[PDB]
């Protein structure tokens, strides 16, 4: 029946089964249906045919987070390029919805939605950990108070649910951290192009060299006057997520909290592959823009016994951070300040 | 412009270190580029101690040392002795991190751009009338800040944590309630009891931290308060039942 594609037959044909076979057999269907109209009308025969729903969409949900038989190697440090959404990944945006289309399940969509997009994240596809955050509906934070208030949830405030919404928040100002940079980096390589000068000009040339500098003037300094402008928003976004609130980014604050292994493994490598390398990118951010005392001011960020950065890079990479920081702190003695940007006395 | 300094070949860095041996605040920028990261620890560890003008450079010093140190070959026990003698130096200044926005700006004050402060010069400024916020935080911190002075300061310790408590208690509003009223159960939204409870649970002995209750009152810092009855009572009745509440 699934093979000829389920219409209205297989719910009374599967509630005929003990719950555990019912719940995996209806799965195994609904794994198959990509039909959007379809996938709303064969939850409400189910809800018809009194089945378990919410754990046959929870089901769905991780099988198709399960097929992935890949383990988080560390090789795959390697620059990838145009590594965008497939057809594979489509497959599990195109997941969330079975945990969206009723209430009742918008703190399983965000707490499946937070594994998806760790998935995404450390395999470095940013637009499609933005699909799953699309797919994850912006009252869903509120939605999980509302249904703790009227009657009560797996606990008067889950210790799931608490830390996977400031997993959420914690993602949301990570997607926040590479947008305004994604949109700072097409802005930073428009520059515009300085009038070359033509070789023994005429008046006329002269003239049209006149009116192309006194374009550019205007050109690079309204150029200028939006760099400057996204360098704050990127630096605010930025400094958002390495001085993220108290636990800090992709760290919990439940110790009341049942163990999830996946997670905490996935949380401890994400805040090794993201936290390094946007400390990386605000340097360059800071140093390309010439902002070079706050190139170094990321030393005393890192070294932080409130954030403790210095525990998620190798030392291979605080050695390149070393590297950097003296980048910018030779660009101030060649500004003629000290090796760490402060006025020189004499 | 010296970026060429440090550039040199690795031939002449026998000779670059034996001249820098004369500017310590170029030496480790060369301990560094030869991976000489154990001297490099030490030489910005003394810069850090040397650089008063400066509190945030003495921070980024600091975090350059320490992240030398956390990069250096150590053994297992010098690393968590040179971790712990550079802890205790980030505890110090984490009191002058840790200044409100309100007292900083009220004195015009930039983190940024402020000297280093000494012990002595940080109570002073946590205790003061401009830090119209202060509370049993800050009046912890400015007791936390006397065991952080030196046996050659011409500074009597004692009138300090006197002028401390002096001030906490000027800073509590020793008025009389409606007359109905416990003063027990009143004072104890006072930042006065609130640092002496803070004192019981972080473990000291109040029967021999503290000044005596004859001679707080003989203080003149109190001004205004050594003419209340009031305050006498409430501050002899809290005494009683702080200091018994430990015997």
């Amino acid at each position: 029946l699934i093979r000829e594609k389920h219409t209205n037959l297989i719910a009374f044909y599967t509630c005929h089964l003990p719950q555990d076979l019912a719940v995996a057999q209806y799965a195994l269907f609904l794994e198959s249906v990509t039909e959007f109209e379809q996938r709303h009308h064969c939850l409400e025969l189910a809800k018809e045919a009194d089945l378990d729903v919410a754990t046959i969409t929870k089901t769905v949900v991780e099988n198709i987070r399960k097929k992935d038989n890949g383990e988080f190697s560390h090789h795959d440090l390697a620059p990838a390029l145009d590594t965008g959404t497939t057809e594979e990944d489509r497959l599990k945006i195109d997941v969330i919805d079975w945990l969206v289309f009723d209430p009742a399940q918008r703190a399983e969509a965000l707490k499946q939605g937070n594994a998806i997009m760790r998935k995404f994240l450390a395999s470095k596809k940013h637009e499609a950990a933005k699909e799953v955050f699309v797919k994850i509906p912006q009252d869903s934070i509120a939605e999980i108070y509302n249904q703790c208030e009227e009657q009560g949830m797996e606990s008067p405030l889950p210790a799931e649910d608490d830390n996977a919404i400031r997993e959420h928040l914690c993602i949301r100002a990570y997607l926040e951290a590479h947008e305004t940079f994604n949109e700072w980096f097409k802005h930073m390589n428009s520059v515009p192009q300085k009038p070359a000068l033509i070789p023994q000009p005429t008046f006329t040339e002269k003239v049209a060299h006149e009116h192309k500098e006194k374009k550019y003037e205007m050109d690079f300094g309204i150029w200028k006057g939006h760099l400057d402008a996204l360098t704050a928003d990127v630096k605010e976004k930025m400094y958002n997520v390495l001085l993220f609130v108290d636990g800090g980014w992709m760290v919990d604050v439940r110790e009341d909290a049942k163990e999830d292994h996946e997670r905490t493994h996935q949380m401890v490598l994400l805040r090794k592959l993201c936290l390094p390398m946007l400390c990386f990118l605000l340097h360059t951010i800071l140093h390309s823009t010439g902002q070079y005392q706050e190139c170094l001011q990321l030393a005393d960020m890192v070294s932080s016994e409130r954030h403790k950065l210095y525990l998620v890079f190798s030392k291979e990479e605080l050695r390149k951070l070393l590297q950097k920081l003296r980048e910018s702190s030779l660009m101030l003695l060649d500004q003629g300040l000290d090796p760490l940007g402060y006025e020189i006395q004499l | 412009k010296r970026g060429k300094l440090l550039s040199q070949p690795i031939s002449q860095h026998g000779q670059l270190a034996n001249f820098l041996q004369a500017h310590e605040h170029l030496s480790w920028l060369h301990e560094i580029n030869s991976q000489e990261l154990e001297k490099a620890h030490a030489t910005l560890l003394g810069l850090a101690n040397m650089e008063t003008r400066y509190f945030a450079k003495k921070k980024t010093l600091l975090g350059l040392s320490k992240l030398a140190a956390l990069a250096s070959d150590f053994s297992e026990d010098m690393l968590q002795e040179k971790i712990e003698e550079m802890a205790e130096q980030e505890r110090f200044l984490l009191h002058q991190e840790t200044l409100p926005e309100q007292l900083l700006a009220e004195k015009q004050l930039n983190l940024s751009a402020m000297p280093v402060l000494t012990a002595p010069q940080l109570i002073g400024l946590y205790i003061c009338e401009e830090n119209r916020r202060a509370n049993e935080y800050d009046f912890k911190k400015a007791l936390d800040l006397l065991e952080y002075i030196d046996e050659e300061e011409d500074i009597n310790i004692n009138d300090l944590k006197l002028e401390i408590l002096c001030k906490a208690l000027q800073r509590d509003n020793w008025s009389s309630s409606d007359g109905k009223d416990d003063p027990i159960e009143v004072s104890k939204d006072s930042i006065f009891v609130k640092i002496l409870q803070k004192l019981l649970k972080d473990g000291i002995q109040l029967s021999e931290y503290l000044p005596e209750v004859k001679d707080l009152l003989q203080a003149d810092q109190l001004g205004s308060l050594k003419s209340n009855p009031y305050f006498e009572f409430v501050l002899k009745a809290n005494y009683e039942y702080y200091v018994q509440g430990q015997i």
